[PDB]
RNA sequence: AUGUUUCUUCUUUUUUUUUUUGGUGAGAGG
RNA sequence: GGCCGGGAACUCAAAGGAGACUGCCAGUGAUAAACUGGAGGAAGGUGGGGAUGACGUCAAGUCAUCAUGGCCCUUACGACC
RNA sequence: AGAACCUUACCUGGUCUUGACAUCCACGGAAGUUUUCAGAGAUGAGAAUGUGCCUUCGGGAACCGUGAGACAGGUGCUGCAU
């Protein structure tokens, strides 16, 4: 159903004058594996209850991508603050990799043919913010079908 | 209505009636509302501008009466009108009556 | 009076024990010698009880009759699996989730039609 | 130096003391040598029997003992000889015959003690103790008792250095002395260590 | 105005009950 | 000599409770909160006092109340006068 | 919450080393009881005599000795091992 998969965790603090409380933030992502994509920003003060608490917001952030042939549509720029990660177009490649913590991201998702690289400082925060966001104003054909032209098979040859 | 004083004090039981009345005008007639509505009227985005946020995050289509000060960021039915008027709001909620007379049959 | 306080249940799934087994009913016990009745009709069709089994099931109707049982409970009929989805699903007891409809051949096959007012959840 | 025991300022006045019996200053001391080290013997036999209070009540010239666990059948054992076994061996101790109450109690975990040792009986062999509170903690909690802080101590986890931590759920009152929770402890002594426990469980009210 | 040196950690797996109104004496029927 | 009768008024003796809450009055103050005067009362603003020591700091002390992992003595560091 | 012996764990000297105390193994002594002593006391050197109940009555629990012991004993250390 929701296709759980669970990757982070590191210690926060806060230090107050008792000392300081190691806080865990805990990231992970949902989706169904052919379309619907949508992660939950998730923090405790210990590590179960943090991957439970960041289930209730990745079920109401999954966005659709419209998933052509359980792959991309074209190469789309995932630059966001922190990581400036291209998503390269490969056409039935029949290769799984993308980014470390990145590509447990993209196993929910469903794909099997696609390159990545992630430009810049090697965080894993900014990765699951943008490879929902490169994944977000990339669109299939029909729909830049839809709105330039205005001739829908022209484009389509 | 029937007890609610020979159980404990009558002192305390005005702290009760404060915080029954005070969470009765605050929560209404709406105790008996289904939770999560379909829809949620609003008249002025200025200060009630966290149910606009709050209401677009669900997928619920909600309204807005608009005046010169208030943006449309967020909102879904952008409806001009002076949110500054006794009789002419309820000429707006005169109006809706019509459609909710509708809205029952 | 202890019916009266137990309007849920005069209309909620009733758990009972059953006393006795008849060709045409079964007699269950409630407690506090309340007795409730399943008719033929109520029961689902490849179900055999024993005497000492524990059964739930809908009460649809109290009767004030001056003989006979006064209690009528249901696993037939659709109220029950309209029932037994309310206690399965907290969204639907609730009121998050609505069921408006629910058609039911019993022991067999049933169809219910669910609805929500929020967009955030999928009813199904 | 902290924790008093809710306890013992709240015997009597809403729950009953754990021996209730006269003496004089001069028959003090004999009545109390026989609690002791008998309740030492019934520890050591009926610590697998579940119990959870041990009142201790001799009048003048008599002695009885109310055992409260939950599973008497093997303090009974088979056919109440074992309850005699209890008998023979405290009538030649004390000199006056001590007869025993086994009264128990429908519920076993809703009680201070057997939480108690639910964890030292299974301390042993290494347990995430966490879940292994968590499961008792969470049973009690929504078996009715509507408040608890459950505690355990020693070196946790194979450590060394100091570690204690609390898992509150419900009502805890210490400022309360009207409300109604326990609290009782044992130790759990190995090739490691001493690992030991306690527990505030709350029941209610007036 | 002054206040060494080398030393402190971190969270997701363990848990069966339950208890083995008799005698004696007389008469009579077959 | 309350010592000897008598008495159930009364001090004392000891129990289950009645008794206090800003309840009431007025000024002021945002119809609120609220301070404090007026009243009676045994007591007027948590009536005087005690008990209860939150999360936690000193990784504060104790192995000499007791428990207890290693360590060593175990013809001694153990035991007796 | 009270340092003449004690308490006392420190010191001098004189002492037993399976031992002040515990359970068990073989066998003996029954157990008990007053008193004369080398001696600072310890400990050790002795003399008179006694013997309740169960008796599966080829002897056993309550008490000590001598011998092997497993252990027993630890106010000896580590409070930053709990």
């Amino acid at each position: 159903e929701l296709q759980e998969k669970l990757i982070a965790v590191n210690r926060v603090s806060k230090t107050v004058k008792g000392g300081r409380i190691f806080s865990f933030t805990a990231l992970t992502v949902v989706g169904d594996g052919n379309g619907r994509v949508g992660f939950g920003y998730g923090k405790a003060r210990e590590v179960p209850a943090a991957i439970q608490k960041a289930m209730e917001k990745a079920r109401r952030n999954m966005i659709n991508v419209a998933l052509n042939n359980g792959t991309l549509q074209h190469p789309v720029k995932g630059v966001h603050t922190g990581s400036r990660v291209f998503m390269q177009p490969a056409s039935e490649g029949t290769g799984i990799i993308a980014g470390g913590a990145m590509r447990a991201v993209l196993e929910v998702a469903g794909v099997h043919n696609v390159l990545a690289k992630a430009y810049g400082s090697t965080n894993p925060i900014n990765v699951v913010r943008a490879t929902i966001d490169g994944l977000e104003n990339m669109n299939s054909p029909e729909m830049v079908a839809a709105k330039r032209g205005k001739s829908v098979e022209e484009i389509l040859g | 209505q029937d007890g609610t004083f020979d159980k404990l004090t009558k002192k305390e039981a005005l702290m009760r009636t404060r915080e029954l009345e005070k969470l009765e005008n605050s929560l209404g007639g709406i105790k008996d509302m289904g939770g999560l509505p379909d829809a949620l009227f609003v008249i002025d985005a200025d200060h009630e501008h966290i149910a606009i946020k709050e209401a677009n995050n669900l997928g619920i289509p909600v309204f807005a009466i608009v005046d010169t000060n208030s943006d449309p960021d967020g909102v879904d039915f952008v409806i001009p009108g002076n949110d500054d008027a006794i009789r002419a709001v309820t000429l707006y909620l005169g109006a809706v009556a019509a459609t909710v007379r509708e809205g029952r049959s | 009076m202890v019916v009266d306080q137990f309007r849920e249940h005069e209309g909620e799934i009733i758990t009972g024990v059953v006393k006795k087994v008849n060709r045409d009913n079964i007699s269950l016990d409630l407690g506090n010698n309340a007795e409730a009745v399943i008719l033929r009709e109520d029961m689902l069709p490849r179900e055999n009880f024993r005497p000492g089994d524990r059964v739930r099931g809908v009460l649809y109707s109290v009767r004030p009759e001056a003989r006979g049982a006064q209690l009528f409970v249901t696993r037939s009929k659709p109220e029950m699996l309209i029932e037994l989805f309310r206690i399965e699903v907290p969204e639907i007891g609730e009121e998050v989730i609505e069921i408006k409809a629910a058609a039911r051949d019993p022991g067999s096959r049933a169809k219910i039609a669910v609805k929500t007012n929020d967009k955030r959840i999928d009813p199904v | 130096g902290q924790k008093v025991h809710p306890n013992g300022i709240r015997l009597g006045i809403v729950k009953p003391w754990n021996s209730t019996w006269f003496a004089n200053t001069k028959e003090f001391a004999d009545n109390l040598d026989s609690d002791f080290k008998v309740r030492q013997y019934l520890t050591k036999e009926l610590a697998k029997a579940s119990v959870s209070r041990i009142v201790i009540e001799r009048p003048a010239k008599s002695i009885r003992v109310t055992i409260h666990t939950a599973r008497p059948g093997i303090v009974i054992g088979k056919k109440g000889e074992d309850v005699e076994k209890l008998r023979k061996v405290v009538a030649d101790i004390a000199g006056v015959p001590a007869q025993i109450n086994i009264a128990e109690v429908r519920k076993p975990e809703l009680d201070a003690k057997l939480v108690a040792d639910s964890i030292t009986s299974q301390l042993e062999r290494r347990v995430m103790f966490r879940r292994a509170m968590k499961r008792a903690v969470q049973n009690a909690m929504r078996l009715g008792a509507k408040g608890i802080k459950v505690e355990v101590s020693g070196r946790l986890g194979g450590a060394e250095i100091a570690r204690t931590e609390w898992y509150r759920e419900g009502r805890v009152p210490l400022h309360t002395l009207r409300a109604d929770i326990d609290y009782n402890t044992s130790e759990a002594h190995t090739t490691y260590g001493v690992i030991g426990v306690k527990v505030w469980i709350f029941k209610g009210e007036i």
